[PDB]
RNA sequence: GUGUUUUCCCCUUGGC
């Protein structure tokens, strides 16, 4: 009942949600479920990468730029 | 009246786990959870 | 003995302000397990003062402390 | 264009691209991936259909494997924390066809029947972590730097150590002195992944008419003479024989040498009496002659030389192969060919996690087939149609692998003591260089306590394969070994494409040969099967090489060896051949030209890769047996330039010579400036240096972990420790070392540390100890539960303070705990006995985190880990990268340490006497270049063989910063401020802090716990034991004549005890001292009793004698 | 709940220098001050209260 | 774990004396001053100030064990001069030295400013 | 792990220079000119910043919550 | 006023 009205994939374990979506896509021989899974997975990937950069947004960005320019 | 609060390993949600109870997060159902820090006096010297 | 197993602060002498738990105590000296160092000192029991670690209230269910702005039905 | 020197940059753009393509544990991952992708299916595929009153046929197909799942996908960190086995279910398609009377068969296919869980190696092609990004791995609480390559068994990281062995299918001629045999042509044979183990053959020659050649066929007790064996293969004539053994009769010498073996056999001509001969030597000889023939016929068909073939191949192809075994024996006897060295690494193979597991799966499978066979028998044969889905005892695979990967007993639990041991060791998480080196570790099965030096010696053939420096200095010295950085263990590939290709190119197949052709013709040996001969081996070698350089028909791992002197081309494709890449040399130019370097510099941006260097015929995997035949330059600018030529015929060039070093040895700077045992000692201690061992250490509940507060990147590094990822997970601190005698507390291999530096956090570390305890239904009335004991009800209850832990029965994070404090309160009902767990005696730390969960049984399970900040103290063992090691001998505050003109006091003062006997001049050069690096403001290079670096060049740089060019400085005595008359060598050197802290070692006893059997002190610190006053101490006190102190040590301070003995006999009497009444039963005397002060172990010995019916009658007379 | 354990935090706080250019000559050593806890005549109290409620 | 607490280098224990003169017997007019909870900081300046005294035949200081916080200062003077007063004057004048140095430093500070 | 607060050898506060160090490197100061510009003269202070590996940035990749 | 207890074998690793 709790998971009914409360979404999970935005949880910190987004990698696990992506693994579950990949498993659901692979388990299905129907192209409609595969395309819905692909869309959901791409959306969750974009959301998680955005959040990762946002937390990476400051100081993490700075040390990434320094390592990449240093090499 | 202390219900023994635990912290879900995945959700980081607090969970009340009294005796004779299965360990599951009531949010995720995840089976690993960690005790919260003590309430006693933690004092260090900074030595 | 009456002051064994309690969290105590050393209030006097060189260890002033160290916090530890009395692992043992005679009438003359406690042994205090120091919180910071990996060491148990023997300390003259008059140097110690009990701090304790407790929580008041004990009633988690309905301490509403009024409330959190109850929304009306005819306001929407 | 060619690389015009300036080649160091290019040389490390290669290598860098290699370690991009093939991270350090590739040899584990590939082995496992190949096992799961081929070998597992191969084993189930090649197991025969099972059949039996009607009889079914039962057959298996298309084995399937899912992702690892808990029943939902288990993450490896979950399996680690919950003590699960990280594993995936293995499913197979089973077709059952029962057929019976009336011709009524139903082939009902049981799809995807669950055979069992197979444990998955982490970061494999079948781990959940495969190809998974660093973001996701961190989200999984995994470490993106963690290599993988280990299993999780019940929560323990278990590595499969690669086990060295003699190469199969390859003939070897040895002389075994102290035997009747002058020479012995051994062979160890396997056709392919057989459930039958390797079958070993010997064709020995008796040394003593003299010179008789025997054969030690398997399953034969005696030793049939070889000519009987060839006649058993059906060759009547003495010229059809010998045509297999002497390829030109024009040699009189082998002819007249083999003659006396024919004179041993000329009584036998027909094949049938030959088989009667062999059958009569069978280990289970049949009564009737015909059964003896059939037994011997099978042995030759199936047990001798199986790799060459079975059934139809028996009477020719492996007659030729046995002929070759004899021929090479004769060569070894004439001395025309040297004996094979058993320790030449081309003669060895390494059983990685693939073959190691394939062996078990052939052992646990087939067992399952036996199980389903017995089941369907019991049922079907009673006309009871079985279900196979109940027949499949999935426990057989799942627990067989789980067990063997846990214990490491590589065999059935029924027979583990007969098996190999320690094949599967708990991954060394102590420090990242230890994890990386444990994963790259090889192990000779040769017996330790085997006194032989030759298997422990560093053989010439380990060059570039195995670290010359990283070996345990203990009893395993030279037996346990380590892969070199670029060493790759070949995973194995099918020879069939190569055999099809060799059927082209005018090759002549062995069964179509006219044997006269063999005389002047090179013999071809695919995986040690002799498969044909060729008239022109200068074309084959160039074509097979070209094809390797084109990656098409022959995969890179294949090694073609051309023995010139003996006309033999041997091609190996099988698995376990250690190899390493080499730059190819052609004419005298390298093929690696500026094009490749430029393309590879922009790699990822152009998605070029090392695989393009391989697939451009630019670099080549050479393996130790092909390394026999390369001519190997060591750098281009050194060795191929037009000096007065050394050879000018180099085929290959070393990529960089430091790649002979392994993981822990290639963290040594300037190892070419150290005495070699000291590089070995560093390779040892480098596996103990505290660091950060993995970045997810906050999630690990490892039993022991040491984490350094402020681990630093070395101020001087090898380039190799880039790829070791040492600058990300470093283990040590660059400290301003001074090599001065100073106050003498650093004298014999000791160091003076700066107390004020320690106060600032110098080498301060934290020690995490994790205690794990779970629940259980012990019985009907007995049950454990996490609960604060209370003196009211809990009957058993220690003297401890149980109130430190809260009513959950679990100590909470952040609570100070000391030895014999209660950590997990636990009661077991009888009312309740106390069964709790206490912090190890004198541990004294803080609870770091407490986790609670359910184990496989679904019982509450908790792991508590307690941290312990370890401020360096006197007796803590420090070491440096150069095998200098020493306990902190004293700590002087900054005011007391000597100081330069500026107030730079050393951090560590080490005694000069550490250096001159040990010649760790790499240590001095590290200190000098570290002082340059710290002033220059960038990290010096200490890659060993880099002639761009030398001491004079460093001194020149150091003099530019206003320091003495040799690193010496005027120091001032901290106590008096006077200048020290000798200027002191002082500078930054990378020190390590080792796990050997003194508080983990200090131990004392004064009447502690006692053993139950012999009432002597328990053994060991953890037990609060007493030190052993051993034999040698007994001798040392006899020499002292210290009989009173010998009596006290060996009695009054160990097992003081008393017996009453009868005066008339010397059997111990019965003595109710409680009523002061005494008797000896057997004499019925009550006055004739005397007390004897008597060591308890002596009393116990005499009672162990009486229980053998020996009366040690002790007499006072 | 930082990634550093408490002794590490405490240690780092120890090493932070404080501008005691004058007050050090006023304050007693705590070992010598006659009061049961810390007091402003033998100590300076510090508070740190930080939570990372942002990305 | 069986570590001395760091205050043991300078805090006297209850009953420890700071300084404890002991007449030496081997030669006339020689004493051994045993300072507790002192080190080369206080012992070396006293030693070197005693060597400026012409009436001091011998002066030296040792730290018997660095793990122990105790120095011994042995002073021998001429028979017209007890080492008690040698040690006293070696401290009186050394205090006069440090106090003069302090005053001269304090003035030199405010004289570097605008000078 | 994190930058040491004080240079172990001498005592100079280096715990307020790491982010400055990296920012100067991002201005593409050469690696010793960053140290010369922060004010680290003694090689004992310079090896605090040169040698420091800032692992806390990796430890912060792991989530407690969110 | 009630108070010191309490496992083993086997393997592996490591220390001088
Ligand atoms: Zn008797
Ligand atoms: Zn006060
Ligand atoms: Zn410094």
């Amino acid at each position: 009942e709790k998971e009914r009205f409360r979404k999970a994939p935005p949880n910190y374990a987004m990698k696990k949600t992506q693994l579950l979506k990949e498993k659901a896509m692979a388990e299905d021989l129907g192209d409609q479920d595969k395309a819905k899974q692909i869309q959901d997975q791409l959306n969750e990937l974009e959301e998680r990468a955005e959040a990762l950069d946002r937390q990476r947004t400051k100081n993490i960005s700075a040390i990434s730029y320094i390592n990449q320019r240093n090499r | 009246q202390q219900p023994m609060i635990y912290i879900c390993g995945e959700c980081h949600t607090e969970n009340e786990i009294k005796s004779r109870d299965p360990i599951r997060c009531r949010e995720c159902g995840y089976r690993i959870m960690y005790k919260k820090r003590t309430k006693r006096l933690v004092v260090f010297d900074a030595r | 003995n009456e002051l064994i197993g309690q969290t105590v602060r050393i209030s006097q002498g060189p260890y002033k302000g160290y916090i530890g738990v009395v692992k043992d105590a005679t009438e003359s000296t406690a042994r205090v397990e120091l919180h910071s160092t990996c060491q148990t000192i023997s300390v003259d029991r008059q140097r110690l003062t009990t701090v304790g670690s407790r929580r008041p209230g004990g009633m988690t269910s309905t301490y509403g402390r009024y409330g959190s702005q109850t929304p009306m039905y005819g306001s929407g | 264009e060619i690389t015009p020197d300036l080649w160091q940059e290019a040389c490390w753009i290669v290598i860098s691209s290699y370690f991009d393509e093939k991270g350090l544990v590739r040899q584990q991952l590939d082995s496992f991936d190949e096992f799961i992708q081929m070998s597992v299916q191969r084993i189930v595929e090649d197991a025969p259909p099972i059949d039996l009153p009607p009889r079914y046929l039962l057959k298996f197909e298309q084995i399937y494997l899912s992702k690892p799942t808990h029943w939902s996908p288990m993450m490896p960190n979950e399996a680690r924390l919950r003590n699960l086995t990280y594993s995936a279910p293995l499913y197979v398609d089973i077709t059952k066809t029962v057929i019976k009377e009336g011709e009524e068969q139903l082939q009902t296919q049981h799809q995807k029947t669950f055979i069992g869980k197979i444990p998955i190696m982490l970061r494999s092609t079948y781990c959940l972590l495969n190809g998974l990004t660093d973001r996701d791995l961190c989200e999984l609480n995994e470490c993106p730097l963690d290599p993988g390559g280990y299993f999780i068994i019940n929560g323990s990281e278990k590595v499969l150590i690669a086990q060295e062995k003699m190469a199969t299918n390859t003939v070897y001629v040895f002389a075994k002195k102290d035997s009747k045999y002058a020479y012995t042509g051994e062979c160890r044979s396997c056709l392919e992944n057989s459930s039958r183990p390797t079958s070993t053959i010997w064709v020995s020659m008796l040394a003593r008419i003299g010179q008789r050649i025997v054969a030690t066929l398997p399953y034969i007790k005696q030793e049939v003479p070889i000519i009987i064996v060839f006649r058993a293969l059906g060759f009547v004539s003495d010229r059809d024989i010998l045509e297999h053994i002497i390829y030109d009769f024009e040699d009189p010498e082998m002819m007249e040498m083999v003659k006396p073996s024919l004179d041993e056999a000329f009584v036998i001509q027909e094949q049938n009496v030959a088989l009667n001969f062999i059958g009569s030597r069978g280990a289970k000889p049949g009564v009737t002659k015909e059964k003896r023939i059939k037994y011997a016929k099978e042995v030759l068909q199936k047990e001798m030389l199986p790799h060459v073939g079975v059934s139809d191949f028996c009477e020719t192809k492996k007659a030729y192969f046995l002929g070759y075994m004899v021929h090479r024996l004769l060569l070894a006897a004439l001395g025309r060919r040297e004996l094979d060295d058993r320790d030449h690494y081309g003669n060895k193979r390494l059983d990685l996690a693939g073959p190691l597991l394939a062996f078990l799966f052939r052992g646990m499978f087939k067992n399952l087939l036996k199980e389903v066979r017995i089941y369907a028998q019991k049922f079907i044969d009673r006309g009871k149609d079985f279900n196979l889905e109940l027949a499949i005892k999935t426990r057989i695979i799942s627990d067989g692998l789980k067990y063997s990967l846990a214990t490491g007993n590589w065999g059935d639990q029924k027979k583990a003591h007969q098996a190999r041991a320690g094949v599967s060791q708990v991954l060394n998480r102590l420090t990242f260089a230890s994890t990386l080196s444990h994963l790259r570790r090889l192990n000779s099965p040769i017996g330790r306590d085997g006194k032989l030096a030759k298997p422990r010696q560093l053989h010439n053939t380990l060059w570039g394969m195995v670290c010359p420096a990283e070996t345990p200095e203990g009893h395993a010295v030279g037996l346990v070994k380590n892969l070199a950085l670029m060493a790759y263990i070949s995973v194995g590939s099918q020879p069939s494409p190569i055999l099809e290709f060799l059927e082209e190119w005018s090759m002549e197949n062995l069964e179509e040969i006219s044997p006269a052709a063999i005389a002047d013709a090179t013999k071809i040996f695919v995986n040690g099967c002799w498969v044909g001969i060729h008239k022109d081996p200068e074309q084959l070698m160039n074509t097979l090489r070209k094809l390797r350089r084109q990656m098409d028909i022959i995969v890179s791992e294949v090694s073609m060896i051309r023995d010139i002197r003996e006309r033999e081309i041997r091609i190996y494709t099988d698995a376990g051949r250690i190899c390493r890449p080499l730059l190819i040399v052609e004419k005298q130019k390298l093929l690696l030209k500026k094009r490749h370097i430029d393309q590879l510099k922009e790699r990822e941006y152009n998605n070029y890769s090392w695989q393009d260097l391989v697939a451009s015929g630019v670099v080549e995997y050479i393996d130790t047996l092909e390394e026999e035949t390369v001519m190997l330059a060591m750098t281009p600018d050194d060795l191929q330039e037009k000096e007065v030529a050394y050879c000018s015929t180099y085929t290959h060039c070393e990529i960089h010579p430091s790649m002979i070093l392994g993981v822990c040895a290639s963290i040594i700077p300037f190892p070419d400036h150290n005495q070699s045992p000291r590089n070995t000692y560093q390779s040892a201690m480098g596996k103990q240096a505290m660091g950060v061992y993995i970045t997810n250490f906050h999630v690990r509940m490892d039993t022991l972990a040491h984490v350094l507060y402020y681990p630093q990147k070395p101020l001087v590094t090898t380039r190799s420790m880039e790829y070791l990822r040492f600058r990300e997970l470093p283990a040590g601190i660059n400290s301003i070392v001074a090599i001065a005698s100073y106050t003498g507390y650093n004298q014999e291999d000791s160091v003076i540390m700066n107390r004020s530096a320690v106060d600032r956090g110098f080498f301060r570390s934290v020690f995490y100890r994790s205690y794990k305890e779970q629940e259980s239904k012990k019985g009907f009335d007995q049950e454990e539960v996490f609960e604060k004991p209370t003196r009211e009800t809990c009957q058993g209850m220690r003297h401890a303070i149980y109130d430190k832990l809260d009513d959950d029965g679990l100590i909470a994070p952040g609570v100070r705990v000391s030895g014999d404090d209660v950590i997990i309160g636990k009661t077991v009902t009888l009312t309740k006995r106390d069964c709790s767990t206490f912090l190890r005696t004198s541990e004294t730390g803080i609870v770091d985190q407490v986790m609670v969960t359910l184990n496989q049984e679904g019982y509450k399970f908790c792991k508590i880990r307690v941290r312990s900040v370890r401020i360096p103290q006197i007796g803590d063992k420090f070491a440096s990268r150069h095998g200098q090691k020493g306990t902190c001998g004293i700590q002087y505050r900054q005011e007391d340490m000597p100081f330069t003109c500026e107030g730079i006091t050393p951090d560590i003062i080490i005694n000069p006497h550490a250096i001159p006997s040990r010649m760790t001049i790499g240590h001095l050069i590290e200190c000098l270049q570290g002082k340059v690096s710290a002033n220059k403001g960038e990290i010096g290079d200490a890659t060993p063989f880099n002639d761009a670096v030398n001491v004079q060049k460093i001194s020149n740089l150091l003099s530019d910063y206003g320091y003495h060019l040799r690193g010496n400085e005027v120091l001032y005595n901290g106590f008096t401020g006077r200048k020290i008359t000798s200027q002191i060598f002082i500078g930054p050197t990378y020190y390590q802090r080792l796990k050997h802290m003194v508080d983990d070692k200090i131990h004392s006893r004064a009447r502690g716990p006692i053993q139950i059997l012999n009432r002597q002190p328990m053994e060991g610190r953890s037990r609060d034991g007493g030190l052993r006053f051993g034999e040698m101490e007994r001798d040392c006190q006899i020499a002292h004549g210290a009989a009173q102190f010998l009596r006290e040590r060996l009695f009054e301070a160990s097992d003081p005890y008393q017996v009453h003995v009868c005066n008339l006999c010397g059997i111990m009497a019965i003595a109710n001292t409680r009523t002061h009444t005494y008797e000896c039963r057997g004499c019925r005397n009550k006055t004739q009793i005397s007390l004897v002060r008597m060591p308890y172990a002596c009393k116990l010995l005499f009672q162990e004698l009486m229980s053998m019916s020996i009366a040690p009658r002790m007499m006072s007379v | 709940s930082s990634v550093l354990h408490d002794e590490f935090i405490a240690h780092r706080l120890g090493l932070i220098p404080l501008t005691s250019d004058d007050i050090v000559d006023k304050l007693q050593y705590s070992r010598d001050c006659t009061c049961e806890e810390f007091c402003p005549e033998c100590s300076v109290e510090f508070t740190l209260d930080v939570r990372c409620n942002e990305d | 774990m069986n570590a001395p607490p760091a205050f043991e280098s300078f805090l006297l224990f209850e009953g420890e004396k700071k300084i404890t003169i002991n007449k030496d017997t081997k030669v006339p007019n020689a004493c051994l001053f045993t300072i507790n909870k002192e080190d080369h900081t206080l012992g070396n300046i006293i030693k070197s100030q005693l060597l400026k005294d012409p009436q001091v035949l011998f002066a030296g200081y040792k730290v018997p064990h660095p793990l122990e916080h105790k120095i011994i200062i042995r002073v021998q003077t001429t028979p017209d001069y007890s080492p008690q007063e040698a040690f006293t004057n070696a401290i009186t004048d050394l205090i006069s030295e440090l106090s003069l140095l302090e005053e001269r430093f304090r003035v030199a500070i405010k004289d570097k400013q605008e000078g | 792990m994190i930058i040491p607060v004080r240079c172990f050898t001498c005592g100079k506060i280096v715990g307020n220079k790491w982010e400055a160090y990296l920012g100067l490197l991002q201005a593409e100061y050469t690696e010793g000119d960053a140290l010369d510009a922060l004010g680290l003269k003694r090689y004992c202070c310079r090896r605090m910043l040169l040698a420091h590996v800032d692992l806390i940035e990796k430890l912060l990749n792991y989530a407690p919550l969110e």
